[PDB]
């Protein structure tokens, strides 16, 4: 039975700009089979009020899914994607890199 | 332009956790606009674009009734496959079906599929002609059998050339202004300098849609395939796609690098510098 | 709108 390993992007919807309200996204794709564990985390705590897309899959059979939380970013504040599937021995963490 | 309407269907066994987790979506061209969960409160085949919302009742109750009677279809797939493959009833197992058209320029019938898949791999799918079946193992061959018997290929042939180019063509117009639409990328570079010798000239477009998009970087026009990371493109959240394209340079050297950005939504293709 | 679906593998 196929395992394929999660991608994992982590980016804010539109330019991130402290003190404006914005969308922090977790785009996970590229992975088989669908039970797949991901969080929003906000300091290393999760987020309640994460919503994610429909699975959905690519022309290979590969799921992706969007989870997405609105959030008003800081220069203090830090935010990563906690994610876990049978492909990932660890849970895997992916920090948010606004200056890129 | 061309277009596509594409229906994406995923069915999940859990043993003892109940009945199989059944998800459907539709989409045109790169927007959702319908989705069924089996695990949902609606129970119903449900909305997820605005211009969808103007279909009446007849509609509604017309998809639901079909998407229910695809879920069912996977219910007793997933049991048989287990069977044909002589898995155990414990294991957790995944049905995929896609299917669904594409229209040219002239809005004409341009393609068709309908592709099947038992855990994540190639089962039984529908030739480029819409008269064969391309069968992966034995046991699609035995599925291969059964719906060659039932005339599958010719009943579907008939919706994809027929009913799909059809509503496609309903919803192009219907949401003709989200639908119709080209959202031209908004471009943008940045410079960091990875170590003291070489730096990072990262591409990026925002806010673009269709999600089709070529990112490259040239170094004296020549375009450097090897030298370039490229993350596959991102849904933003809000209808509009995201993606970039990385090179690294030796300090000095920036100039001689641009980046070359073609979309649909652009006259021209853009060529971007340092 | 969707395929009547017909025929179960």
């Amino acid at each position: 039975m196929i395992q394929r390993t999660p991608k994992i992007q982590v980016y804010s919807r539109h330019p991130a700009e402290n003190g404006k309200s914005n969308f922090l996204n977790c785009y996970v794709s590229g992975f088989h089979p669908s039970d797949i564990e991901v969080d929003l985390l906000k300091n290393g705590e999760r987020i309640e009020k994460v919503e994610h897309s429909d699975l959905s899959f690519s022309k290979d059979w590969s799921f992706y899914l969007l989870y997405y939380t609105e959030f008003t970013p800081t220069e203090k504040d830090e935010y990563a994607c906690r994610v876990n599937h049978v492909t990932l021995s660890q849970p895997k963490i992916v920090k948010w890199d606004r200056d890129m | 332009g061309s277009h596509s309407m594409r229906y994406f269907f995923t069915s999940v066994s859990r043993p003892g956790r109940g009945e199989p987790r059944f998800i459907a979506v539709g989409y045109v061209d790169d927007t959702q606009f319908v989705r069924f969960d089996s695990d949902a409160a609606s129970q119903r085949m449900e909305p997820r674009a605005p211009w969808i919302e103007q279909e009446g009742p007849e509609y509604w109750d017309g998809e639901t009734r079909k998407v229910k009677a695809h879920s069912q279809t996977h219910r007793v797939d997933l049991g048989t496959l287990r069977g044909y493959y002589n898995q155990s009833e414990a294991g957790s197992h995944t049905v995929q079906r896609m299917y669904g058209c594409d229209v040219g320029s002239d809005w004409r019938f341009l393609r068709g599929y309908h592709q099947y898949a038992y855990d994540g791999k190639d089962y039984i799918a529908l030739k480029e002609d819409l008269r064969s079946w391309t069968a992966a193992d034995m046991a699609a061959q035995t599925t291969k059998h059964k719906w060659e018997a039932a005339h599958v290929a010719e009943q579907l042939r008939a919706y994809l050339e027929g009913t799909c180019v059809e509503w496609l063509r309903r919803y192009l117009e219907n949401g003709k202004e989200t639908l119709q639409r080209t959202d031209a990328p908004k471009t943008h570079m940045t410079h960091h300098a990875v170590s003291d010798h070489e730096a990072t000239l990262r591409c990026w477009a925002l806010s673009f849609y269709p999600a089709e998009i070529t990112l490259t970087w040239q170094r004296d026009g020549e375009d450097q395939t090897q030298d370039t990371e490229l993350v596959e493109t991102r849904p933003a959240g809000d209808g509009t796609f995201q993606k970039w394209a990385a090179v690294v340079v030796p300090s000095g050297q920036e100039q001689r690098y641009t980046c070359h950005v073609q979309h649909e939504g652009l006259p021209k293709p853009l060529t971007l510098r340092w | 709108a969707l395929w009547e679906i017909q025929q179960v593998v």
